[PDB]
């Protein structure tokens, strides 16, 4: 039964992935929280730790991204602001810094310029 | 204090506003222009007049409802 | 017979809600105490400075 422990691990991974896919789909209706301009490129197809498989975005340096929310320390949710690009998982600045530390050894400017912004806020009831 | 044309003086078409700030005392927009990755600041009052639907699309994108804050 | 069909001039947007599925403005009309609800898309086209004034009033740095 050294492989029933691995089915337990898989079931845990699957539940986590299902919840991530829900939060991703539900982000589509949230407002844009803020924009960033990128100072680095990133290829989500080559990333392996993505909360949902095949949903990491890609972008070039000097692109603009729209961020809907932060998922965890390594991932945000949003989209490349270009026609046809859809919402997905976005590597956090920390993740990009750690990729850069690896790309460095084996083969300082922050990876995103965050654009702070005012937003129109309509007050609702205290619920 | 620069001399290159800035903002709407660059003669480019507006694409999208990417932020709004009144830190200077007057409301300004950070404007992305079509076919340029170089965004710069324009006065909101001017953009309200020149490209009101661009202004509105930004506000609709960022519009948020909050409870007693 | 409602909204812009009443033939009144827009005065001020009082509120906004998307709780129905589409963004609606609560519109105050000049010389009428009876507001009604109009689609944002329609106000955007017919009184954009009124829409912009509503959002500008609401802009803020902190929730
Ligand atoms: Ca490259
Ligand atoms: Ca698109
Ligand atoms: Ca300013
Ligand atoms: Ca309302």
């Amino acid at each position: 039964s050294d492989v029933s422990l691995e089915e337990d691990r898989e079931a845990i991974r699957q539940e986590r992935e299902q919840q991530a896919a829900i939060q991703l789909e539900r982000a589509k209706s949230k407002p844009v929280a803020f924009a960033v301009k990128t100072n680095v490129s990133y290829c989500g197809a080559l990333d392996e730790d993505v909360p949902v498989p095949s949903t990491a975005i890609s972008f070039d340096a000097k692109d603009f991204l729209h961020i809907k929310e932060k998922y965890n320390n390594d991932w945000w949710i949003g989209r490349l602001v270009k026609e046809g690009c859809e919402i997905g998982f976005i590597p956090s600045p920390l993740r990009l810094e750690n990729i850069r530390i690896q790309q460095e050894q084996k083969r300082h400017i922050p990876p995103y310029d965050v654009v702070p912004s005012m937003r129109p806020v309509v007050l609702v009831g205290p619920s | 204090a620069a001399d290159k044309p800035r903002g709407f003086a660059r003669g480019l078409d507006p694409e999208r506003i990417i932020g709004a700030t009144d830190s200077s005392g007057e409301l300004m927009f950070l404007m992305k222009w079509k076919d340029s990755d170089e965004a710069d600041l324009v006065l909101a009052k001017e953009a309200n007049m020149k490209c009101p639907q661009i202004v509105i699309a930004f506000y609709e994108e960022r519009l948020t409802w909050h409870s007693c804050p």
